[PDB]
């Protein structure tokens, strides 16, 4: 009985995916999140080792979710006559990636580093399970203030990892790869990197780099903030039109720039506590 | 401007 386990706090946001509350498991007072999707708003349905039919979100967190990771972790869901509820773990106290480059700006490269090498081992570690999120960004990523640790969120857009072409995308289109614009057709590793390219440029520029189509399809990167070239060389070489001409995960994690990563809690004592 | 999506 979903209503007497847990204690539902105060909305902490919604759109597209639904709408999320703050929330606490009666029993043992763990601090957990609390989303609740429609029928109706989900286009993608999955099923478990049991058969029935749930949201493809609910399979794919199932799938990244045994062992420890930078990605929220399903504790519990629940059917209602019109509704799926699920229940994640919540991180307390806790920022979104959006929130936070909103405030404090533009990232220092070493700070940005420690962020980008935490959202790279993230998703290695979903593409490992056979999980494809599809929907990486600043918005979708969760900061552990007093650890760290940052948090992958919101797989509700996410499919199963394949190798052959996607021809279905929903998104967010500024972080959506110019194949996908012009042709709508993406390999699943090459367009998951583009949008680590645009990752990163918001992260060391405060802002994403493309608000049109126009400027995705033309692929052409410039420089508003003080950006060593090391990390401008990263960020444009994950943005390169080709898809074959993107870096792998091992090569972006054998980059120059991501040499000397700094420690989740190295992070939060250096950048994260006051 | 800086924003959501
Ligand atoms: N603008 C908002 C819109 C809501 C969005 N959703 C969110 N927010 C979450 N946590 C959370 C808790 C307190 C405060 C915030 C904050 F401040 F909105 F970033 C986020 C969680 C979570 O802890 N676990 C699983 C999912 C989850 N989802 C976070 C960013």
């Amino acid at each position: 009985p979903l209503e007497s386990q847990y204690q539902v706090g105060p909305l902490l946001g919604s759109g597209g995916f639904g709408s999320v509350y703050s929330g606490i498991r009666v029993s043992d007072n763990l601090p957990v999140a609390i989303k609740h999707v429609e029928k109706d708003r989900i286009s993608d349905w999955g099923e478990l080792p049991n058969g029935t039919r749930v949201p493809m979100e609910v399979v794919l967190l199932k799938k990244v979710s045994s062992g420890f990771s930078g990605v929220i972790r399903l504790l519990d869901w629940f059917e209602r006559p019109d509704s799926f509820v699920l229940i994640l773990e919540r991180p307390e106290p806790v920022q979104d990636l959006f929130d936070f480059i909103t405030e404090r700006g533009a990232l220092q490269e070493e700070l940005a580093r420690s962020f980008f090498w935490q959202v790279l081992e993230a998703v290695r570690h979903c593409h490992n399970c056979g999980v494809l999120h599809r929907d990486i960004k600043d918005e979708n990523i969760l900061i552990d203030l007093n650890r760290g640790e940052l948090k992958l969120i919101d797989f509700g857009s996410g499919a199963l990892l394949k190798d052959t072409v996607y021809t279905d995308f929903d998104g967010t289109r500024v972080y959506s790869p110019p194949e996908w614009i012009r042709y709508h057709r993406y390999h699943g590793r090459s367009a998951a990197v583009w949008s680590l390219g645009i990752l990163l440029y918001d992260m060391v520029c405060g802002d994403i780099p493309f608000e049109h189509d126009e400027e995705i399809i033309r692929g052409q990167v410039f420089f508003r903030q003080r950006v060593s070239s090391e990390c401008q060389h990263l960020i444009r070489w994950c943005l390169a039109l080709r898809p074959s001409d993107r870096p792998t995960f091992e090569e972006i994690q054998n980059h120059p720039w991501m040499q000397d990563v700094l420690l989740p809690q190295e992070t939060a004592e250096i950048h994260l506590h006051s | 401007k800086r924003r959501r999506h």
